[PDB]
């Protein structure tokens, strides 16, 4: 029972004399600024390296159409050509191409919807950095009030 | 629940009786104070002032 | 900032545009769903651009 | 299913602490308040009582 009422008295005079020392507005306010602003360049970049990406997944997709197109015409070709074997390996390809076109196109649709709202919450963040960012303002509006007074003491 | 000594439960109970104690130690110096007819004169002249 | 703040305001106003001219669009083509989601998109940017 | 349904008790539950739990913390913090408030009129009472 001893070293836990030792133990509390301890953590609380400790506890207390850390973050007086640590309690500075401009310093901690700083370090909260480059963080956020930090994360929202790295937002930023991830939501371009997304939309980089989606492009890239894009381009894929457009490739399997035009894939399915050639095979398209290589089944008019073989229709001609009289081969059973031919017409149908090119069924099988371009059920199986249209099917990973719609999973593409699932996943393309979920990814933009995705970044759409991360872009939209970007806005936020960056409306939310200038309303931190007014805050300062107001406070150094009343540290003004205080020198006012301290101006009184020289007149 | 339980009120038995705990890490927030022990903490509580001396605040708590910290600020009794404290209240009633300003009570008891505040008493003393009262107790003497000026400061009892004050508060019936108040009375009378408010009215008007 | 306040100008950079304007900026965006001025963008979310130019998004609205463009998703009323997608529902018009929208309207034409017969899609019951892009339509239903541009009405969403303008008013959530119309709210953000209010609290803007 | 019938593991499925325990762990949803289960959670149901936990979920329910969790918000006596989030009350309670939330009373404790307008304690604090309400005590410090106390310490102050104290202090206040006592520069007072010295003159």
């Amino acid at each position: 029972m001893g070293l836990f009422d030792r133990i509390k008295r301890v953590v609380s005079s400790n506890l207390n004399d850390l973050v007086n020392k640590a309690e500075d507005p401009e310093k901690m306010l700083e370090q909260a600024i480059l963080e956020m602003q930090e994360d929202l360049v790295q937002l930023r970049q991830g939501v371009a390296q997304a939309i980089a990406a989606q492009k890239r997944s894009e381009k894929q997709y457009n490739d399997a159409q035009n894939e399915i197109n050639k095979w398209q015409r290589n089944a008019q070709l073989a229709l001609q050509k009289g081969d059973e074997n031919l017409a149908r390996q090119a069924l099988e390809r371009k059920k199986t191409y249209t099917d990973t076109s719609a999973a593409l196109k699932a996943s393309l649709d979920t990814q933009s919807t995705q970044v759409e709202t991360l872009k939209r919450n970007l806005i936020q963040l960056e409306s939310k950095i200038s309303e931190a960012k007014t805050k300062k303002e107001m406070l150094k509006a009343r540290i003004t009030t205080a020198k006012a007074q301290e101006q009184l003491q020289g007149m | 629940v339980r009120g038995m000594n705990t890490s927030s439960a022990m903490s509580a109970f001396e605040r708590m009786e910290e600020k009794v104690l404290m209240q009633e130690s300003r009570a008891q110096a505040l008493g003393e104070l009262a107790g003497a007819d000026l400061e009892t004169q004050f508060a019936q002249l108040e009375g009378g002032s408010d009215v008007d």
